[PDB]
């Protein structure tokens, strides 16, 4: 199963990481960040406008997400 | 060896199974660590039995004395003084509402630093320090177990790990053990882990959220490290005392000095023993 972390926040962004099972992790690009279309094909389900902003290389199964706070 | 008798299993360590046993001659109760030795290439001598014999010669009241070392049938047996409780277990025996006695926290931290200074002075690291590796007798003495075993072999774990290691620094040294003693100091006081992360990346973010996201201003050359990113969340430094309770101003000062980002600027074991926190230290 796919696990969704609680939200945490900055002064500018709100954040949330998502842990995929390790057999799906071989399907996550080791070279570029992902479009909202791309990460939905892996079965990640959440609201619009979350952006895949970085890769921690030791844990390719962990998708890190970020969305700007409104002003 | 035929000199000892297994009583019962006590647990699994990383390196092998651990039993409680008795010496047939003395009647002394012991811990026995069985290790199955890996097959080795001919024309490549093993450091492992050599390095383990060196550790037998380390004596200090606050480390777990390696009393002997046996070899029967390609299996290595390590024999230690038996202690029946560890710090993880001690903290669990304290009920909700109660906290560890203010003076016993001080005593334990003093003992832990004494043991780590002894190892560090003899050029030996733990590297893997955590409540399960801190054993206690009924008389209120505390000792490091598994010192130097990591180097001898390898080529809940995450909470006590230092930011050097997490960010992928090429090299590391004695300060890694000081960071760990830091996070354990806080746990003795509060009963709960200071940095309770679910992954390497979450562990960093919890460290950042309490001590500030590091940059080159507070930690020289950090922005060059293998797993640094300019995109990390950006929390400001300050508000360590909001994450911890039951510590006077000296305690908080020592703690903050054990948790400095730069390994070079971080407090040493020697210096920590002279800190004001220990001035009013107590019987046992
Ligand atoms: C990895 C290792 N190598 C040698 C030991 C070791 C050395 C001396 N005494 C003990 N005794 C002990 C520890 C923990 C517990 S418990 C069930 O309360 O967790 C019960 C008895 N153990 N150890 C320990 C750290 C397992």
């Amino acid at each position: 199963q796919i696990y969704y972390s609680d939200k945490y926040f900055d002064e500018h962004y709100e954040y949330r990481h998502v842990m995929l099972p390790r057999e799906l992790s071989k399907q996550v690009p080791k070279t570029h960040l992902m479009s909202e279309e791309e990460w939905r094909r892996l079965g990640v389900q959440q609201s619009l406008g979350w952006v895949h902003y970085m890769i921690h290389e030791p844990e390719p199964h962990i998708l890190l997400f970020r969305r700007p706070l409104p002003k | 060896m035929e000199d000892y008798t297994k009583i019962e299993k006590i647990g699994e360590g990383t390196y092998g199974v651990v039993y409680k046993g008795r010496h047939k001659t003395t009647g002394q109760v012991v811990a026995m660590k069985k290790i199955r030795l890996e097959s080795e290439e001919e024309g490549v001598p093993s450091t492992a039995i050599r390095e383990i014999s060196l550790l037998k010669e380390l004596r200090h009241p606050n480390i777990v004395s390696l009393q002997d070392v046996l070899m029967q049938d390609s299996r290595l047996y390590l024999i230690f003084e038996f202690l029946s409780m560890d710090l993880k277990k001690y903290l669990d025996s304290i009920p909700p509402g109660q906290y560890m006695d203010s003076s016993l926290v001080k005593s334990y931290l003093y003992q832990i630093l004494q043991g780590i200074v002894f190892c560090h002075s003899r050029r030996v690291l733990h590297r893997d320090l955590k409540p399960q590796n801190l054993l206690i007798d009924d008389k209120g003495t505390i000792k490091l177990a598994d010192f130097g075993l990591a180097r001898a072999f390898g080529i809940v774990t995450l909470w006590y790990r230092s930011p050097e290691v997490l960010l992928g620094s090429a090299r590391y040294s004695t300060p890694v053990d000081i960071w760990s003693i830091g996070t354990i100091f806080a746990e003795l006081a509060t009963k709960k882990p200071l940095f309770h992360g679910d992954s390497e990346i979450d562990q960093l973010f919890r460290i950042f959220r309490a001590l500030g996201t590091p940059n080159n201003e507070v930690w020289p050359e950090v922005e060059s490290l293998q797993d640094y990113k300019n995109t990390f969340p950006k929390w400001k430094p300050g508000s360590l005392a909001s994450h911890v309770k039951n510590l006077d101003e000296n305690g908080l000062d020592l703690l903050s000095k054990m948790l400095i980002y730069d390994p070079a600027k971080r407090i040493s074991g020697k210096m920590a023993l002279n800190h004001p926190y220990f001035n009013d230290l107590d019987n046992q």
